[PDB]
RNA sequence: CCGGGACCGAGGACCGCGCUCUGCAAGGAUGCUGGCGUAAUGGUCACCAGCGACCCGUCUUGAAACACGGACCAAGGAGUCA
RNA sequence: AGACUAAUCGAACCAUCUAGUAGCUGGUUACCGCCGAAGUUUCCCUCAGGAUAGCAGUGUCGACCUUCAGUUUUAUGAGGUAAAGCGAAUGAACUUUAAAUAUGUAAGAAGCCCUUGUUACUUAACUGAACGUGGGCAUUCGAAUGUAUCGACACUAGUGGGCCAUUUUUGGUAAGCAGAACUGGCGAUGCGGGAUGAACCGAACGCGGGGUUAAGGUGCCGGAGUGGACGCUCAUCAGACACCACAAAAGGCGUUAGUACAUCUUGACAGCAGGACGGUGGCC
RNA sequence: ACAGGGAUGGCUUGUGGCGGCCAAGCGUUCAUAGCGACGUCGCUUUGAUCCUUCGAUGUCGGCUCUUCCUAUCAU
């Protein structure tokens, strides 16, 4: 027998999504290929966020995107691996280029009316396969009733 | 085995019976080997043994 | 206590600024090997001169071989042994061909007759008896007699232990 | 003297644990003296 | 000596008063001062029970308290590390800035010309007679 | 350096490290030969032999012991719904 | 007589409420795989008491970033306690020096100082310190060894004043023994050896083959030696796993090995042949 | 009445305790203390008196019948 005071630890992160969405499976395959065949850390981060659950992917609103577009970030492509929602308190939507898992109908309409573009993550993989000139955004994770009552 | 000899053997990487390691002689290691003398046999190896 | 050898072990205290040239101490140790010889040297030196192993060093270890291993000699050994009563002197004699062989016979004899282990025996002096008149014990005095001669009555012949059965009854006369 | 952290937290500033026994002795003496004075006043009234 | 909060102190119960005192565990212990009184001081000590440390707080009289010299050697080594590093930069040679464990002794020769070895028996003959 | 014996042959084009370089003992066995071609090998069942081996479940406490249930077989039989 | 009132009486029988309640007793149904425990820690009035720390499993997430550590070394505490000397002074309480055993604290850029001022602290005091400010220090980032050992949340579960033993310590008894602290084992655990077995020794476990061992053994049962050397011992139920008790400074004309003292050719120790006398039948 | 849980030991034997003294020996010999077998000494009616019986919580027996121990009453 061997004295192993320490213990080998199985991985404590997701290696695959629990979701049965077939299009999500196709995105997972594409970004597995990208994260294996490229050196860019962006693809690995996007693949990890594709694995995640919904409470780990809070929505990002247009006002949050507009806040993060300031200070030299106006021309960058916004990437959100979550749903992009509309904020009706934001009266003027700036021109922007956003890639997201999904958009609400008002968010997509307001971006197109302001003159920007909405992309899917596979269109993002086509145009920026290394994630160049991208602004990666996350929503507020702790902004949840469960987290407040923790 | 008491916790201090157990920790010294773990730091010497002698985790299984009939495990052997090479050790550079300083006071800092000589005292550890003196503590774990009830469980180990040690000595000065020659070029053939190496 | 084994195939013993006699070692000259010389040691000293480590040199210091106060004492640049420490005194050297020499001992004759009967031991199975050099590691045991040095351990016994530090044990006796701790018991005598209060010089510890950590503050001392071994200057030399040498083997003392018998000058004439082919000459039969009489040996006197003065020893002290520790028992449940305490420490006792003995003077004993051994007819052997070397000091180490006399010391081995001494250890065997002390174990057989007094149940004393290696640790409780202190060999204080081993001497060669220079003259036949120096022999004090009758069991050596009967051996150093003039014209010594004796037969060997009742000698069991050496028979191989793998030969279970014999067709003739053995004789005990040769 | 071992002192519990809760006792040090509730303890006012400047006061030490070495005077707690004198404090409780003074409180008990004060109560006994009040009872003695009450009995003295009642006996004097009688 | 006026101790202050945050100082590190040594506890040594001096005198013959350590005869039947109840709590001798903290004699020879070192801790950090958190409370100061004219004749008492508050010391934080940590006790190791199995794999975890537990905080204990004690009140020790001043005469059993001495300031500790735990960080003295560390601050000193930081100091002459700074001056010998500056001196090495000024003069242009490398210098050792890490203390090392003691090495085995090297080979040397001892003469016996005026230091002839003295033979010892297991007991001294002067004690025998 | 030279013998004597035992157990094992994982992998399945080439790639590599090498060497004593027409090749090799160098990133894991091949070559030659004989008998049989069937109950011969192998398997299952019954029994003998050597060695091994307390009767299960429950309760108790720290644990055993005590104690309780169990003649046998079939079917039924206990964390469910709002 | 608490007797009898349809075999039913300290309160009849029948149906219903009713599947009454039990904390107590019994029982509680396929397989394989991955992890895997625990017994005053701290507080509360106790027993018919509670929470709670600690120890675990699943998920995740964060740069799984910082590194840390039941260990040694270095400096400094506790233990100055042994020891050496006193041709050093002085006299465990003497000290130049200095034990073994484990033991506390500290060992960096997340740090070290310097300077600047304020102070509502403190100080005789702009004095220390705290608070901030700025600057200097990366020429080596300032011991060893190890490092599939990170952190934070969520949710879930058992156990949370049990047994045995070494050591240390505090008490005791006629003898037993009783409390604590740490550590190890067991409860949860198979295997080799102790003939046998909760607490002993060895060693920890997927299914197989070959080799070598540990503890223990090698006269036969029984695998391996009637193996080798030197001795000791003969028991009218030896001894072979003893240490505790019986049990004592115990009793032995058992047997060996020693130590001390004593005698000895000026004749020892044992015997044999002889002497063993006179005052004197001393005094009462 | 119901639901449950239960039912000191290789001990012992023939010779008192307390207090003092002695003591071979063990120790000690920069302290002359402390332990101590063998003993001993103190307390616990001229063969008397019969006019002082001092507390069941603890349970033993008998019958029949066999065997063993020896710590022996008889032979």
């Amino acid at each position: 027998g061997i004295d192993l005071r320490w213990k080998h630890v199985r991985s404590s992160h997701r290696k695959a999504p629990k979701s049965d969405n077939v299009y999500l499976k196709l995105l997972v395959k594409l970004y597995r290929f990208l994260a294996r065949r490229t050196e860019a850390p962006f693809n690995k981060v996007v693949l990890r966020r594709l694995f995640m659950s919904r409470i780990n992917r809070p929505p990002v609103s247009l006002s949050r995107i507009a806040r993060n577009l300031k200070n030299g970030n106006e021309k960058k492509t916004v990437v959100v691996v979550a749903t992009v929602t509309d904020d009706n308190r934001l009266l003027q939507v700036p021109k922007m280029e956003v890639a997201a898992l999904r958009f609400t109908a008002k968010a997509r309409a307001r971006i197109e009316a302001a003159g920007g573009r909405t992309l899917t993550l596979d269109q993002l993989a086509l145009e920026k396969p290394t994630g160049a000139n991208t602004l990666l955004l996350r929503g507020p994770k702790n902004a949840r009733e469960a987290v407040k009552h923790f | 085995i008491p916790p201090k000899p157990r920790k010294i053997l773990q730091l010497l990487r002698l985790r299984q019976i009939n495990n052997g390691v090479f050790v550079k002689v300083t006071k800092a290691t000589a005292e550890m080997i003196k503590i774990v003398e009830p469980w180990v046999a040690y000595g000065y190896p020659n070029l053939k043994s190496v | 206590m084994g195939r013993l050898q006699e070692y000259q072990v010389i040691g000293r205290h480590l040199p210091t600024e106060a004492n640049p040239n420490p005194a050297l101490y020499r001992m004759r140790i009967f031991a199975p090997n050099e590691v045991v010889a040095k351990s016994r040297f530090w044990y006796f030196l701790r018991g005598l001169k209060k010089v510890k192993k950590a503050t001392g060093e071994i200057v030399s270890v040498n083997v003392i071989s018998e000058k004439h291993p082919l000459k039969v000699k009489n040996f006197g050994i003065w020893l002290r042994y520790d028992s449940r009563s305490g420490t006792h002197n003995m003077y004993k004699e051994y007819r052997e061909t070397s000091r180490v062989a006399a010391v081995e016979a001494m250890y065997a004899d002390m174990a057989a007759r007094h149940r004393a282990r290696f640790r409780s025996i202190h060999i204080l002096k081993v001497v060669e008896l220079e003259k036949t008149e120096d022999v004090k014990r009758p069991y050596i005095k009967q051996l150093v007699a003039k014209n010594l001669s004796f037969p060997l009555p009742h000698r069991v012949p050496k028979i191989s232990t793998k030969k279970i059965f014999s067709a003739k009854r053995p004789s005990t006369f040769s | 003297i071992e002192v519990s952290a809760a006792k040090e937290a509730m303890r006012p500033e400047g006061t030490s644990v070495r005077g707690d026994k004198r404090r409780e002795i003074r409180a008990r003496v004060k109560k006994n003296q009040k009872q003695m004075l009450r009995n003295q006043r009642i006996a004097a009234e009688k | 000596r006026t101790y202050r909060v945050g100082d590190i102190v040594d506890i040594k119960v001096n005198g013959a008063v350590q005869k039947g005192m109840p709590h001798k565990f903290y004699h020879g212990k070192t801790g950090v001062v958190y409370n100061v009184t004219k004749s008492a001081v508050g010391v934080i000590v940590y006790k190791r029970v199995k794999h975890r440390y537990i905080e204990k707080r004690i009140n020790v009289r001043i005469e059993h308290v001495k300031p500790s010299r735990s960080r003295e050697d560390f601050l000193r080594r930081v100091k002459e590390n700074a001056e010998l590093k500056k001196k090495a930069k000024a003069e242009g040679v490398p210098v050792q800035l890490k203390r090392q464990p003691a090495m085995p002794r090297e080979a040397h020769t001892v003469s016996i010309a005026d230091n002839k070895p003295v033979t010892l028996a297991p007991v001294a003959y002067e004690t025998t007679i």
